[PDB]
DNA sequence: CCCTGGAGAATCCCGGTGCCGAGGCCGCTCAATTGGTCGTAGACAGCTCTAGCACCGCTTAAACGCACGTACGCGCTGTCCCCCGCGTTTTAACCGCCAAGGGGATTACTCCCTAGTC
DNA sequence: GACTAGGGAGTAATCCCCTTGGCGGTTAAAACGCGGGGGACAGCGCGTACGTGCGTTTAAGCGGTGCTAGAGCTGTCTACGACCAATTGAGCGGCCTCGGCACCGGGATTCTCCAGGG
């Protein structure tokens, strides 16, 4: 398929569809409409890759959502990215001032 | 005290925005969908819904 | 109605072959990709007016100021790479 | 509910919310007053203060500008 | 960037998820003999008299 | 509890425990993990419903032996035997496959129920005992393997008797005028069209003026006067001052 | 002066059984590919034109040292006031009880729609 | 051509399951109150680190100049994208498990308090 010859495993043609029905440009860019499919990919290979990391730390085999929570805030880089948006049922890392304790 | 007035000046306004966007969205009912487009034009969207 | 959770099940199946997945957790998948895609749509879209007129150039440039530049780089190479596979 | 139901019922009546709604609003409050109460204790730990006042929260709110 | 900082986060925490597992390991065997110890000091065969005496001790 | 709950492992700890109808659901996480050897429902006619989640969460209760004591089984419908049945008999078994199950809810519809409180709750022509009798002695032989009741005929050589005496009771006046008020309202909204809805309310309501009578709403009050309070002293008491 | 054996109690942790739902399997199914068009919009110069790079000598305007000096952030003292841990009490949802409609299906009487031959 | 026989719909009776209200029982969370103590904060002292006045210079603005390479618009074509549907398979709609999650117990381990002497 074109994803297939693409190298690529999102469904492009439902993307390109979404675009077109968006109508964000009458005519939208065809030389690689897929390519912002290919950079959303990327980006989810990483949170994927950090979520399965974060629910393997805790011993649990399936994604906590919890587990998600602290596999993206702990990346600075995920944070500068997605800060202002929460997540349902998320959580806080542990922070306790050193000067708090007695 | 103070904490029940954030919760008054905060829970409010976004009741308000959510129930002017679903009439016009013309729905005589209100969806958990709709308080996600209130959550993001406030600059702090949720996810899950 | 056309779902996405297959294409998220097979990617962390190629990036985590025993690690299971939660209801909760894939609406959070669902929406995340949704609302990354439609930001970065917008953006393409203004940066097409951007320029005095009516391509790959202005989503390359659209994700090289939306997202941090450390993982851009890897975005634009990645994406180029893929539409030259697809190219041929 | 019943504080969803009172500030709700003053401006139509038959709402006919969907409990996943409040479910929705729920978090997004117990969220952003975690973000806050955070937030006011950094600010109070910036004085020689362990004890939390008003002054914190009104500082804590006027910073940045939520209204 | 390098195209490693989150694989070498991979790398280190993986390595923190191997630990974990030995030290499951471990605790596991550890809570095997400390169970293999619990059933040699546990009560075996109340037979009829020695029943009969902690019964009516109890009674 | 939890305290109590401190050996709860052992082997040898305990030999019976005494748990509340109330408890056992609140705790049942904690109560079918062990394996217990003997179980009794004292009243049993405390679970008498199949939609109750009291008996739901005894169903599938881990244990080989089950024992039900109550006074008498009784009400209206046989429905509460049936349920009785289910629970001293349960088939759902570990094993799953052998199929032991008494007999359905519905499937004893047909065996005896329905003719049983057709002909008993007509017990006028009971007495011709032609096709009554066939369900009554096949309800007999069905029960005789589990049952078992004695009455105070065992026991009567040193059993006082009991006496029962009816005592008739006048209406007060001012509770037979909330009577009449209520019965009237109650007859004139049923009868024809209403509120939402209210009919179980007027009875309720009614027992409760007849129980109790001159109070639930209104007692007899300490009399005080009228405490009109706006006053006009001193709307004239600043013309008074310019005044003089 | 300050350190700790013992004790009270919270933590980490893996057995250890019950549950419900994640994922696989089945049956449609509708939308991305693909043939073509035809005409639209941007790449390719091309002429133009327009603001900036570096350069020159001034002009005192800021920039910096030095010295006085002085008062405030911080650290010392003390008290006092007020909030917490624990013990006792009261709203607060939840699940059982009852007798009556509402109704939805469900089946019985029957009654007209259908169709045969001396 | 006159009247006969049988069955699904029209009319109707049965069942019966499904809920409306109220009320009582009982556990859990919320509500209230006290001893005492640790956190808040005043009073104060100071020193030293800036707040400020004045000498002595580099530097941005000044005033002007001679052009120079990049930016805006003029044709012009042509590679390409938005215009019908057959398709046919990528994938979703509905169900059925047994396994990881839920969660609590026995124990080892660990975190904390004190009244004394050391």
């Amino acid at each position: 398929s074109r994803s297939a010859k693409a190298g690529l495993t999102f469904p492009v043609g439902r993307v390109h569809r979404l675009l077109r029905r968006g109508n964000y440009a009458q005519r939208i860019g065809s030389g690689a409409p897929v390519y912002l499919t290919a950079v959303l990919e990327y980006l989810a290979a990483e949170i994927l890759e950090l979520a399965g990391n974060a629910a393997r730390d805790n011993k649990k085999t399936r994604i906590i959502p919890r587990h998600l929570q602290l596999a993206i805030r702990n990346d600075d880089e995920l944070n500068k990215l997605l800060g202002n948006v929460t997540i349902a049922q998320g959580g806080v890392l542990p922070n306790i001032h050193q000067n708090l304790l007695p | 005290e103070e904490v029940r007035a954030v919760l008054k000046s905060f829970l409010e306004s976004v009741i308000r925005d959510s129930v002017t966007y679903t009439e016009h969205a013309k729905r005589k009912t209100v969806t958990s969908l709709d308080v996600v487009y209130a959550l993001k034009r406030q600059g702090r969207t949720l996810y899950g819904f | 109605k056309e779902t996405y959770s297959s294409y998220i099940y097979k990617v962390l199946k190629q990036t985590h072959p025993d690690t299971g997945i939660s209801q909760k957790s894939m609406s959070i998948l669902n929406s995340f990709v949704n609302d990354i895609f439609e930001r970065i749509a917008t953006e393409a879209s203004k940066l097409a007016a951007y320029n005095k007129k009516s391509s790959a150039r202005e989503i390359q440039t659209a994700v090289r100021l939306i997202l941090p530049g450390e993982l851009a780089k890897h975005a634009v190479s990645e994406g180029t790479r893929a539409v030259t596979k697809y190219s041929s | 509910q019943r504080l969803v139901r009172e500030i709700a019922q003053d401006f139509k009546t038959d709402l006919r919310f969907q409990s996943s709604a409040i479910g929705a609003l729920q978090e997004s409050v117990e969220a952003y007053l975690v973000s806050l109460f955070e937030d006011t204790n950094l600010a109070a730990i910036h004085a020689k203060r362990v004890t939390i006042m008003p002054k914190e929260i009104q500082l804590a709110r006027r910073l940045r500008g939520e209204r | 960037r390098r195209t490693s900082k989150r694989s070498s986060v991979m790398e280190n925490t993986m390595k923190v998820y191997e630990k974990l597992s030995k030290a499951e390991k471990k605790r596991k065997i550890i809570q095997e003999r400390i169970r293999k110890h619990k059933e040699q000091e546990s009560q075996h065969m109340l037979t009829q008299e020695e029943r009969l005496r902690i019964a009516k001790e109890t009674e | 509890r939890k305290e109590k709950r401190k050996g709860w492992n052992k082997p040898d700890a305990f030999h019976v425990c005494i748990v509340s109808y109330q408890l056992v659901v609140q705790d049942q996480h904690s109560f079918k993990r062990k394996r217990w050897q003997y179980m009794v429902l004292d009243e049993a006619h405390n679970i008498k419903n199949f939609r109750s989640t009291r008996w739901q969460a005894l169903l599938n209760f881990n244990t080989q032996r089950r024992l039900l004591l109550t006074g008498t089984p009784l009400q209206n419908n046989l429905a509460e035997l049936w349920s009785l049945l289910y629970f001293l008999m349960p088939q759902t078994v570990i094993d799953g496959k052998k199929v032991s199950g008494f007999a359905d809810l519905d499937a004893f519809q047909q065996w005896f129920g329905r003719p049983v409180d057709k002909i008993i709750e007509t017990g006028q022509n009971f007495g011709q005992d032609k096709e009554t009798k066939k369900t009554v002695a096949k309800l007999h032989q069905v029960l005789r393997p589990y049952l078992l009741r004695r009455l105070k005929a065992d026991v009567e050589k040193q059993m006082p008797a009991k006496y029962e005496h009816i005592v008739y009771c006048k209406l007060s006046k001012r509770q037979r005028f909330l009577y009449d008020d209520f019965m009237s309202r109650a007859q004139t909204k049923a009868t024809l069209a209403s509120g939402n809805f209210m009919s179980i309310v007027n009875c309720l309501m009614q027992l409760r003026k007849v129980c109790n009578h001159p109070n639930l709403f209104e007692v007899r009050p300490i009399l005080t006067s009228f405490v009109l309070e706006h006053c006009v002293a001193s709307d004239y008491k600043d013309v008074e001052r310019t005044l003089l």
